């Protein structure tokens, strides 16, 4: 009526928005993470080798 | 045909659109992890050309 | 006569819904004969057909 097929909509798309924001979110920390991880992966590779 | 019709069609179609959603989010996160991979090998077997 | 003027005066704003971005509201007309004739075969429709709430 005025109340099922308003509030119940607008709950659901929040959550589906929230949803995507978390989905988002975890893509910057991770597009973060992958550029870290990379770095620190190729510095570990150099210093060993001019250890040698 | 009847009230009991559309009442289940609400929730079937809200189901379908919500689970739908969850697919979709779930395959792009499969996606950007596989950003992340990529790129991370792309980075490091590039860097280490310049490093050796 | 009816159907050849505009609608920019004789209705008002508040009733169109927006709260739902799924739904979608046409404010359509029909003869007096079978006004509330449309009572009866109006909720094959898709999710969420508002019910108990249209009138003229």
């Amino acid at each position: 009526s005025q109340k099922n097929g308003i509030a119940t909509l607008l709950q659901a798309e929040k959550e589906a928005h929230e949803i995507v924001s978390k989905a988002r979110k975890y893509r910057q920390d991770k597009l973060k993470q992958a550029k870290t991880d990379a770095a620190k992966e190729i510095d570990s590779y150099k210093i060993q080798k001019d250890k040698e | 045909l009847t009230p009991n019709q559309v009442n289940d069609e609400l929730n079937k179609m809200q189901a379908f659109i919500r689970k739908e959603a969850e697919e979709k989010a779930k395959e792009i996160q499969l996606k950007a992890d596989q950003e992340y991979e990529i790129e991370k090998t792309n980075i490091v077997r590039n860097e280490t050309n310049n490093i050796d | 006569d009816l159907s050849v003027r505009s609608l920019h005066d004789i209705v008002k704003p508040e009733d169109f819904v927006l709260n739902s971005e799924h739904l979608t509201t046409v404010l359509v007309a029909v003869p007096k004969s079978l006004k509330s004739d449309f009572e009866k075969s109006y909720e094959t429709l898709s999710k969420n057909v508002v019910p108990a709430s249209a009138s003229v």
